[PDB]
C-alpha cells in the first residue's frame, strides 16, 4: 500500500539503469568480499539475488555484455551459501574468472 | 529450433560436455537425494521401484496460485535462510 | 638511536613470548585432539 | 577509517595514464589525507602566488616550515613511499606518518601496537569466550565428579586404590595385525 | 576464421606500419661513414609487400558467400532449417522408440544371465 513511503527519501525511476549498470560491478570477483560487511550478504540483501533472477528471460539477456556477471550469477546459482558468499576464494577467484578470461 | 538446444552439443563442439559419469558423481549422489548407503539403498532398490511407482502419483489439476508468482519463490527460500554439547564446545574453541 | 635497539630487543622478545603462546597452544589443542570424547577440564585450567 | 578500505576515482588515473612525480600529490591533494596547512598545499597557494617559485617539491618544501609529504622512495609502477612531516626549521624537520601509494588509495602507516593490541584482545577474548558459553557444564562433585548432563549421553558413554581382592575389538585388532602379516604371508 | 579481408587488412594498416619501418634507416646513416645493402632490403621489401598484396587478392578470390545475397542466403537457411528443424525430434525420437524395446531386451540379455549362471554351476 505505501512501502514506497517506506524509502526515507528514494523511490526514485529506477527501471532498467543502475540495475544492469551495477550487474556489470558484480562482475568482479574481488568485490565478492566487500560484499562480508553489512552492505549486503545473506540478510535482507539476498532478496537483490532473488529478484535479478529475470536476466535470464528473452530482452533482459541482450543487454548482458560480460558472461563473468553471468559466473557470479552462477556463484549465486550455486550455494553461495557457501563460501562462496564468504570465504571464497581470495585473488585467486579474479584468477578463476582470469582464466575464464583467458579462456 | 529444438537443434538450438542440441547446440548443447554444439556447446560439446566448443566444451567438453562436463565428465558425466563418475563414481564420485554415484558418491555425491551417495549423500545426495534418497536415501543413503549404497548397500542399504540397494535393499532400498525394491522400495526405490516402489518409488516409481504411485509415489510419483502426483499430478497437475489445481489452481496455478498466483500469489506464488514470481521470483518470490526464492524469497520463501529467503524465509528459509532466516526461519529455518560434547566437542561442539571443544569444536568451535578449535 | 637507541630506539632500533628498543625495536630489535623487546619485540625480540615479543615474538618470543608470541611463539610461546602460539605453538604452546598447538600443542594445547592438540592435547584437545587426544579427545576420543571428554576434554580433561582441570587440565584446560592448567592451560588458561 | 584509514586502513584497509577503498577510496577511488579511477577515471583521474585513467586521464593521467598513472603516476609520474609530483602529479601522485594531485590524487592526493583529492584525498582527505592531504592537509590544507601543508607545505604542500600552502605553497600550493604559492602556486596561486609565485606559481612558478616551488621547483620539484622538497627544495622549496623542506626549506620552509610546516606539514609536508616528501618522496624518498619509489616503488615503479605501483607503490611510492611519501612521508608526512613537520619543518620546524629550513634545517629540522618532524617526520610523521609514512602516506603510501596505495594504488588509488594511500593510507597512513598503523603503529604496531594498534594490531599487537588487536592481537592481545581477541586472543584473551578467545580466552574468555571459552569460558562463557562452554564453562559450568561439568558440574563438579567430591563423589560422582565433574558431571555432563544429557537428554541422551551417546554419542558416547584422589579417590580409592586398594579395593576387591572392552576392548570393543573382538581381539580384532591383532586379526588385522595378522592380516598384516598374512596378506604377504605367501608373498614372504 | 572469418572476416579474413580483416586479416588482410592485418597486410595493410600493418603493412603500412611495415613502411614506417622501412622509414627509419636514414635518420643519419649517410655522412656518418650497409645501407647500400638496406637498398637491397628494400627490394626485399619490394618482394614481400606485394606478394603479400598478391596473397590479399587470392583471398579476395575466394569470399564467402560469393553469391553474395544475405537476403537470400538467409532464405538458404530458410530451406536448412526447413530440414532441420523437422530433423530435430524426428531423429531423437528413434532414440525412446529404442529404448523402449531395448533395455528391455538388454534385461532378457540379463534373464539369459540367470540361465549362464545356470551354466556356471552344473
Amino acid at each position: 500500500e505505501t512501502k514506497w513511503l517506506l524509502s526515507k527519501v528514494p523511490d526514485d525511476k529506477s527501471r532498467f539503469e543502475i540495475e544492469l549498470e551495477f550487474v556489470q560491478m558484480l562482475s568482479n570477483p574481488w568485490y565478492l568480499n566487500f560484499l562480508a560487511q553489512h552492505k549486503y550478504f545473506e540478510d535482507e540483501a539476498f532478496l537483490q539475488y532473488l529478484e535479478y533472477m529475470e536476466y535470464w528471460r528473452e530482452p533482459e539477456y541482450v543487454k548482458f555484455i560480460i558472461y563473468p556477471t553471468c559466473l557470479h550469477m552462477l556463484t549465486l546459482l550455486k550455494n553461495p551459501q557457501f563460501r562462496n558468499d564468504i570465504s571464497r576464494a581470495d585473488l585467486s577467484k579474479q584468477v578463476n574468472d582470469e582464466i575464464y578470461y583467458e579462456w | 529450433d529444438a537443434d538450438i538446444s542440441s547446440l548443447s552439443l554444439s556447446l560439446d563442439p566448443e566444451i567438453i560436455g562436463g565428465q558425466n559419469n563418475f563414481l564420485e558423481n554415484n558418491l555425491q549422489q551417495i549423500f545426495q537425494k534418497i536415501i543413503q548407503e549404497r548397500g542399504p539403498f540397494r535393499d532400498l532398490k525394491e522400495e526405490d521401484l516402489q518409488k516409481e511407482l504411485q509415489k510419483e502419483s502426483i499430478k497437475d489439476e489445481s489452481s496455478a496460485k498466483s500469489s506464488e508468482t514470481e521470483n518470490v519463490l526464492e524469497f520463501a527460500t529467503l524465509d528459509s535462510k532466516r526461519n529455518v554439547d560434547s566437542q561442539a564446545y571443544k569444536k568451535e574453541l578449535i | 638511536d637507541i630506539s632500533t635497539e628498543k625495536t630489535v630487543e623487546s619485540l625480540e622478545a615479543i615474538r618470543h613470548r608470541i611463539a610461546q603462546i602460539v605453538q604452546s597452544l598447538t600443542h594445547f589443542l592438540a592435547i584437545l585432539h587426544q579427545s576420543e570424547s571428554l576434554s580433561p577440564w582441570p587440565t584446560i585450567h592448567k592451560n588458561f | 577509517d584509514l586502513t584497509s578500505i577503498q577510496w577511488r576515482m579511477p577515471e583521474w588515473v585513467q586521464s593521467m595514464g598513472g603516476l609520474r612525480t609530483e602529479n601522485v600529490l594531485e590524487y592526493f591533494s583529492q584525498s582527505p589525507f592531504y592537509s590544507h596547512k601543508s607545505n604542500n598545499e600552502m605553497l600550493k597557494m604559492q602556486s596561486q602566488f609565485n606559481a612558478l617559485d616551488l621547483g620539484d617539491l622538497n627544495s622549496q618544501l623542506k626549506r620552509l616550515t610546516g606539514i609536508q609529504f616528501v618522496i624518498i622512495h619509489e616503488r615503479p609502477p605501483f607503490l611510492w613511499v611519501i612521508q608526512k612531516q613537520n619543518r620546524l626549521n629550513e634545517n629540522e624537520v618532524k617526520p610523521l606518518t609514512v602516506y603510501f601509494v596505495c594504488n588509488e588509495n594511500i593510507y597512513m602507516a598503523p603503529n604496531a601496537y594498534t594490531l599487537l593490541a588487536t592481537r592481545m584482545l581477541n586472543a584473551t577474548y578467545c580466552f574468555q569466550k571459552a569460558l562463557t558459553k562452554i564453562e559450568k557444564f561439568p558440574q563438579y562433585n567430591p563423589q560422582e565428579g565433574y558431571t555432563y548432563p544429557k537428554l541422551s549421553n551417546d554419542n558416547l558413554e584422589e579417590n580409592k586404590n586398594q579395593s576387591i581382592e572392552p576392548e570393543d575389538f573382538s581381539v580384532v585388532r591383532a586379526f588385522m595385525q595378522s592380516l598384516h602379516s598374512s596378506k604377504e604371508a605367501p608373498d614372504v | 576464421m572469418a572476416c579474413r579481408c580483416t586479416q588482410l587488412q592485418d597486410t595493410i594498416d600493418e603493412v603500412a606500419t611495415q613502411f614506417y619501418s622501412s622509414i627509419h634507416y636514414l635518420s643519419s646513416h649517410h655522412d656518418f661513414v650497409s645501407a647500400e645493402e638496406l637498398q637491397f632490403a628494400q627490394r626485399d621489401l619490394a618482394k614481400d609487400l606485394v606478394t603479400k598484396f598478391m596473397q590479399i587478392d587470392t583471398l579476395i578470390n575466394q569470399l564467402p558467400g560469393i553469391s553474395t545475397a544475405p537476403k537470400h542466403q538467409l532464405e538458404k537457411i530458410k530451406k536448412l532449417q526447413n530440414s532441420i528443424e523437422e530433423k530435430q525430434l524426428e531423429r531423437k525420437s528413434l532414440e525412446s522408440e529404442n529404448e523402449d524395446l531395448k533395455l528391455q531386451l538388454a534385461k532378457r540379455i540379463e534373464t539369459f544371465g540367470r540361465l549362464s549362471c545356470v551354466l556356471f554351476q552344473p
